[PDB]
């Protein structure tokens, strides 16, 4: 029942006493586990013994926090002008990729398919690839063809190369048009590696008959990688032109993924011009802002560039921003603009004003290996301890530099690294270790949801930092990188800290002594 | 045909001339106007074909039809995506299949379970993998009822044979453990996947309590084909009870593989998804005698329909039933249609969505005076172009497996004034200037199926049709 | 007890046993009433009964949502270049202002007081004046000491205008240091009045005698009223700077609450230059963007300085920011800039995409009356019902344009608009009409956790927006105006929505059905 | 002196040079170097004097010290903030002086009750006004114990008599109605505005229940002058119920209308604050027989010399309760010095607060190895630097009511490793790269009282001090 005036939706309309009887009647027909039983699983779910068997696990993966190559190389590909995303293989694969990135970012995400079935099964997809180019170049008019595969086309063994060759042989694919591509296995590695095998391809056809003289070009070239806050292309820039150093953003897909809603649907808009990328070489340096995951493009940088590839770590928080804003300038020979030292010493000014809030606070983080690291960083520089520290598609070697980066910390004494575990593996370790809370994406609201329910003792609250946000809106709009960046991630940690001591101190007569008015 | 079918015949041949002349002859036989006198389709639009490559589909793939629809919603039975990481990551939680349970203990539908294959897998296959995955489950999830094993892409591609696999485990295990060889490649959409979902709970559930004692009833019936989507089929249950039938089982929106296992033993079939259910239906009245028909629970006019038409299988006392439900909810639907029928008549609606909404919401539309102007499906076989055929418009633009370009074009022509589709159109059109509602996943509201649903689709239309913000996308001094 | 290794803040120490125990055994000592009797008296303070004989009230005042007159002087002084904020009377209230200001900004506040005793209601406070003028330039070298007065001073009836020229005859303070004063008697009107005539004695102090010609500078001068959001100093330089119109705010004290933390204290930082006064009736216009509240202002701009004073409303929502907009361009002749039209339509796009939570909610706010006009104007054009709207300094005359407002559109049709009442009608109004979040400063947090304790089901959230925000850090760095303001109300107003209705869907079990993973 | 005294001589010198000739010679008599030899100011120190004007003190009002300070803390009593608007409001909730009860029902302390003068009464006086306000109290606020009316300054200044007022309406409510006349004109500090509070105790409050029965025992005290900041008073209690006592009242903290009016029936007073609330002490002493005695609960040395001073007035029963517990937090309080000692000792520090805790908080201090290089009040008087002098080592800067510059300047060139003061100096010091911790309200953490509050104390100047921002003010590149 609904009255005209108080139009329930079905949260809170299920709770009305006529459908909790309806789920009390139909409990009696799915022959359910007795309520005593359940419990009794769910508390043995949140013990040291199920943890213990729960790592024992080598074959089963439950609730994974990485996706596959392609979705990457679709990102990746997103970033350069008038560029078409195309995913050879099955199309399930794609109508996924364009949902995922859909709600994240509440865009519309362009990326067409060559629907391999089963008849390119045994033939193999090259008269898939023949008409898919020439259909999506109609419809759709790029100047670029992105080229990604699906798993299908993989363990087939498709040459993507040779099939691209004919495409443009046999005219079904124009002259004019570029058509770099990539192999992305999603069996190997994560989106992450997708990315970064698709960034090569895009230097290769751009720049493999260069003849390129680092420093030609007083510039240098900033390379991303697997990035889905907006804000973080837009600070690099704005702090590039205070620096007063020109700079060219490699993929960056900040300007189609927040197109104005103004009557008109724009496929493309802005990213990193053919231009850019063909005279990357002549820049003085390229930079590698996620280092573990861009292998390929390092060897790019130094291998077909010949220049330094100078490392930076990620630029998230006080401390690596400093380092990069020193790399820029003795690269540039340019001095640390003042209004980036004036930034600098109000996010300085941050730290000490909440510093009281966030020292000693224990944080379990997950994600991909760059933001992990950079983050992990960022709060041990707080105060604070990241004691549950796990990324899914990190490898032995970074988990070797993760640990002596906890080793060298007062805060990182607790630290426990986990790779190659997931989500299932993560919620035990909040109820055994029990962090203050934890940092995350969407995925994360399941273990609060899980620790609650043993008991409010028990909740560990979730922060949202991550990919993806699918729970809340515009999130992909904020910054996490340079010291615009670390004032919000400051801002978020404290008031994160303070929400939940409000809600903890709101019982009224019982808790609200401490309920304070200032904090 | 009437003006608007040529308008819209001429709109058709506009459309159509970007594509290169092979594709331009295969589109033209995907799009039709309708006629209010025909009742068959007969060669006027071909659908269930597989896709042009290259046009931007909307369409998914098997694996989303076997896991991500039919099989994903039986919360008491873990489903494994075997194969590599995304096609699981992708879904997991994407659908709102409602239901009730105790999340990674009694019920596991949020849970994403893969066999993560990485290239050793690829190299040596996964079949041993699979076994030891199920040993761990079983182990780590004690209360499943039950195991299914949806394949992607490379599972067949390598040679594996899960059904081996699935033999072995049930036998130690002592539940059913069901493979599904749903790989994405199979087919060319969702929809057969549907099928091959269909033959595998014809195969290996259905016949599982045969000759087992069940207690009946005279009025049992089983729900099939309502995937529960924000609570649709909790809202359509609770009208066939108040009716006074019992429903011993719901497919597979919060359904059990008890209920499942239960469904050879009722009276009555009521079909809801067509596209997607029809198979086992046709299934039970060959094999169990069960007699099925379609009903539809979108919008009042729909709902007595269905409801005296359910009502009729039975006897008097269902069918005086049936008139008692109709006449208590009147006062309700009549103050809905009183309030917000006035705002939304007249305003034009274009519809595009997978195999069984685009004709089956046309009712609730028409209950609060709107119009629609176009309807197209992703996937839907000419069967359900036949089922279309009655609730349109003469000169309705009908047509199947649009393309994003296709889609574009018509809504900047036709102009509606507000369009039903998915997640994947739904910011293009907004970007438009066009109101848009997500009736895939109901833009997470719902239920929008019986009476308590059409108070919410009724507010949600107007919501969204009406908002200040449509008024702003031109800045004031342009 | 504690023990060592976890060591308990008085929350959650107090919850031990010993201190519960403690806690039973001083109630025996305070002839505390029966709690039955206590909750049965809470219980009727949240019914309708209740609430008709708290709005009988005529003489008592209980949680005031306002402060006094020199509040509002000091904020004004603290935005001019070089100036000390000098308060005439008694030495409480300067530890009061500073204090104020100092827990909202989390920032040193410089302020002065003469430290008028028992002494002056005799004689006057001429010598307080002039000790105080000559000590406060000595230790501090201000080049301007900005007098307002408290409420003692006001009493006394003290001369400024005289006692200022008899410090500068007899050299107590220096003739070329500049004396701008005010009368801010704090039982007439509020903080916003005391902002308003601290800025109609700058503009006396600096213009008086100048031959004016609007125009003869192309520029535009700006007047924000009393602003507590940095944000919105920044973002109304930035939006000029893009139409490329010369602007001047006339005071801007967003430098001096901002200074870097890097080893110095600066007393002084940025701030209205005494050139830019000087020269502000040469600009085009001036605009006064809180109208309610600038009065004094607009007879400056008008009778002195011969200017339009083009009336404006206050720059909150999309509307008001396009009329402030085409005003700027209207006076001085230059199109609206690309960025900002791009702007406005990713703000178009942000309410597209977050219109179905917001459709229909239904708010209580409280606050400032240019604030609570301008925020109830957004809230109508976001499709959202502020059905209680309380402004406890506003008058008739905003009360009438407000209901005038309301009437006007379909979301105002359930409004109720209350002047001269307090957030302890407030917390009645939150009881008997029951929207579905509030917005307000800290002061709300009381209402929060009352209605929380009638029951979960009738908890009406606090959205933190205004002043003092005393509990949350860095919120004053926000922005509330113009585009980039609007988003982060949308952002926050739609999030808040989301984290209730997750709060509410999280009961393993329960009400998780409706946990979406994706809204 | 010494050689750290001859450098404070120097630096006073040097840091009066700024002051104009009046001024100077007036703030020379505000300071000294502290010699171990002497027991009494003597003609070192002059305090309790008026500000000079426009230095920019810290010092606050009457008001300030009698509603924010002495009554504001009685829960069970609404006090009434008797003028223009301002002065309750900036003091609404600012001091945590915690209590338990039920907000704005049994307990008042967080609500801002006010008369807001407007003009109008300015110009035809505030008592009835008053009078009807205090008829509307009782109505919506039925369950207060008593009502205080606290002064704001036009109130004397108009001709008011708030007398007349409180006498009339305590017999038309049959309730307490206590009369303050704390004007922020009187005094020169908070401190006139404690005197005048207690004065007014003594005459409204304290004989109450004079004649009346009351069950005592032989251990029975009362807590004067503690207003249980973030929960020290309740940290205090517990030990002094450990040790066999009745705490009968605690004043004001968490303190009631009640059991003030008990206090003249107990067997001592225990004196916490001696600056507030020495003159009822006194007057108790002389009026009622009372003894009483000031006592430190700060830091493990303090602590065990207080509970074995205040056994010391009872019998061997108490003396013997004040070895064990002494005993029993003996674990604990090794724990915390092994712990945190370390982390801490060498360091130096700068205190400047009010008118107790600058000498009171120094043994607490030196347990954790630390050093106090210059303490000074804000309005203390005389013989509370004279209370001061046994706890400070040779040569240390001991001074009054400073000015923000004098405070910056001693700060530049002694350089404290810390500070502890108020919010209105945090924010200066933290921007000089100077660790700061918030003494008056402990930084939102404490308490800091007692055997619990040493834990706190410990782990708070550590994480403060050892921070790992404080190595950053400075850029790399700078
Ligand atoms: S697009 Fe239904 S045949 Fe299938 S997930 Fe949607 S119109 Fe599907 S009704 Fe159903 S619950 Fe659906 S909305 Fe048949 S199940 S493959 Mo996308
Ligand atoms: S500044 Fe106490 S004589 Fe008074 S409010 Fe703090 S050093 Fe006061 S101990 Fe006390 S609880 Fe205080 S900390 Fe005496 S009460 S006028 Mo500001
Ligand atoms: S010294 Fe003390 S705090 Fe000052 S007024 Fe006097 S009692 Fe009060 Fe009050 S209303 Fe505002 S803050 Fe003042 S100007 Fe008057
Ligand atoms: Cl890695
Ligand atoms: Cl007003
Ligand atoms: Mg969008
Ligand atoms: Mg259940
Ligand atoms: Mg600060």
């Amino acid at each position: 029942s609904q009255t005209i005036d108080k139009i329930n939706s079905c949260y809170p309309l299920f709770e009305q006493d006529e459908y909790q009887e309806l789920f009390r009647n139909k409990r009696q027909l799915e022959e359910a586990h007795d309520a005593q039983r359940v419990q009794e699983v769910f508390a043995w779910t949140t013990t040291a013994e199920y943890e213990a068997l729960n790592f024992r696990r080598e074959a089963l993966t439950v609730d994974p926090a990485k996706a596959c190559q392609p979705l990457g190389a679709v990102l990746c590909s997103l970033g350069f002008a008038n560029t078409l995303p195309y995913v050879h293989g099955s199309q399930g694969c794609v109508a996924y990729f364009r949902t995922y990135f859909n709600r994240h970012f509440k865009e519309p995400i362009a990326c067409v398919s060559d629907s391999m079935t089963e008849d390119a099964a045994v033939f193999g997809g090259n008269n898939n690839m023949n008409l898919g180019l020439q259909n999506a170049s109609a419809l759709y008019k790029p100047e670029i063809i992105a080229v990604s595969t699906t798993c299908m086309a993989e363990v087939i063994g498709d040459d993507l190369q040779a099939f691209i060759a004919n495409a443009k042989k046999d005219g079904f694919v124009d002259s004019s048009i570029a058509v770099p591509h990539a192999h992305t296995p999603s069996f190997i590695g994560s989106h992450v590696t997708g990315w970064d095998n698709m960034f090569e391809g895009f230097a290769k056809t751009f720049t493999a008959d260069y003849q390129g003289q680092p420093g030609k070009l007083p510039k240098l070239n900033l390379v991303t990688g697997f990035e889905t806050y907006l804000g973080n292309f837009r600070v690099l820039k704005r702090m590039m032109e205070q620096m007063a150093v020109p700079c060219s953003l490699l993929s960056d897909p900040s300007e189609v993924l927040d197109t104005p809603a103004d009557g008109h649907y724009r496929m493309y808009s802005g990213g990193t011009t053919q231009q850019e990328m063909k005279e990357a070489p002549d820049a003085i340096d390229t930079l590698l802002l996620q280092p573990w995951q861009l292998l390929k493009s390092k060897k790019v940088v130094q291998e077909m560039w010949n220049q330094p590839a100078t490392e930076v770590a990620i630029p998230l928080g006080l401390a690596a921003t400093d380092e990069l804003l020193m790399t820029v300038s003795q690269l540039s020979g340019k001095p640390i603009a003042d209004a980036l030292t004036l930034e600098r010493g109000r996010l300085v000014d941050m730290m000490l004003d909440s510093h009281t809030w966030l020292h000693g606070k224990k944080f379990g983080l997950y994600g991909d290996p760059d933001f992990v690291m950079g983050l992990t960083r960022f709060l041990l520089e707080l105060g604070c301890e990241p004691t549950v520290i796990l990324s899914h598609n990190a490898n032995k070697r970074w988990q070797k530099a993760m640990n002596k980066m906890l080793d060298a910390s007062p805060y990182g004494r607790d630290s426990e690294v986990f790779i190659n575990c997931d989500l299932w593996h993560f919620r035990s370790l909040m109820f055994t270790r029990q962090p203050d809370f934890m940092i995350g994406n969407s995925y994360g609201k399941f273990i609060q949801r899980d620790t609650l329910a043993k008991g409010k003792a028990f909740e560990v609250p979730l922060i949202r930092l991550g990919f993806p946000l699918f729970d809340r809106h515009h999130l992909h709009r904020q910054t996490t990188w340079g010291y615009e960046g670390a004032m919000n991630i400051v801002t978020t940690l404290v008031n994160a800290v303070l929400e939940k001591l409000d809600s903890d101190t709101s019982q009224l007569g019982k808790t609200d002594y401490s309920f304070d008015l200032v904090r | 045909t009437n003006a608007t079918g040529e308008r819209n015949l001429a709109l058709i041949q506009e459309v159509l001339e970007v594509f290169p002349e092979t594709a331009r002859k295969e589109r033209r036989k995907h799009m039709m106007v309708s006629d209010p006198k025909m009742k068959s389709v007969g060669k006027c639009i071909i659908s269930n074909r597989k896709s042009q490559p290259g046009v931007m589909t909307v369409r998914g793939c098997a694996y989303a039809g076997s896991k991500g629809v039919v099989f994903g919603p039986i919360k008491d039975m873990a489903h494994i995506s075997h194969g590599p990481v995304g096609c699981g990551q992708y879904s997991r939680a994407g659908r709102r299949n409602y239901y009730t349970g105790v999340s990674g203990v009694d019920s596991f539908g949020t849970l994403n379970f893969t066999s993560d294959f990485q290239e050793r897998d690829i190299v040596f296959g996964g079949d041993k993998k699979l076994s030891k995955l199920i040993e761990e489950m079983e182990l780590l999830f004690p209360l499943t009822k039950g195991i299914t094993i949806q394949s992607e892409c490379p599972v067949g591609l390598i040679g594996d044979d899960i059904s081996a696999v699935a033999n072995a485990s049930s036998k130690a295990l002592d539940k059913p453990v069901i493979p599904v060889r749903c790989e994405g490649f199979r087919g060319v959409s969702q929809s057969l996947g549907h099928h091959i979902a269909n033959d595998v709970v014809r195969d290996w559930i259905l016949n599982n309590r045969e000759g087992q004692p069940f207690e009946t009833t005279p009025y049992d019936v089983a729900i099939i084909g309502d995937y529960n989507i924000g609570g649709d089929a909790w809202a359509s249950r609770i009208l066939l009870e108040e009716m006074g039938l019992r429903v011993v089982a719901q497919w597979s929106g919060d359904g059990t593989l008890v209920e499942m296992e239960n469904t050879p033993f009722v009276k009555l079939n009521l079909v809801h998804c067509y596209r997607s259910m029809n198979y086992i239906a046709r299934h039970m009245e060959e094999k169990h005698q069960i007699p099925w028909m379609e009903y539809n629970f979108f919008g009042p006019t729909k709902i007595a329909e269905s409801l005296r038409k359910i009502a009729d299988q039975f006897d008097d006392t269902i069918r005086a039933n049936a008139e008692a439900v109709i006449a208590r909810y009147e006062g309700q639907m009549a103050a809905i249609i009183a309030k917000y029928r006035p705002r939304l008549e007249g305003r034009k609606v274009l519809l595009y969505m997978g195999g069984l909404r685009p004709r089956h919401v046309i009712g609730a539309y028409e209950d609060l005076g709107m119009e629609i102007i176009a309807a197209g499906y992703e996937f839907a076989h000419n069967d359900d172009y036949d089922r279309t055929l009655p609730d349109l418009k003469e000169g309705t633009l009908l047509f199947d497996d649009a393309s994003s370009y296709e889609l574009e074009a018509f809504v900047k022509a036709l102009k509606p004034d507000l369009i039903g589709s998915g997640i994947k159109e739904k910011y293009i059109f907004q970007k438009m200037g066009v109101p848009f509602r997500q009736m895939h996943s109901w833009d997470y509201s719902g239920p929008y199926h019986g009476y308590d649903g059409f108070a919410i689709f009724a507010r949600d239309m107007d919501m969204t049709l009406n908002n200040p913000a449509w008024n702003e996308l031109t800045a004031p001094w342009l």
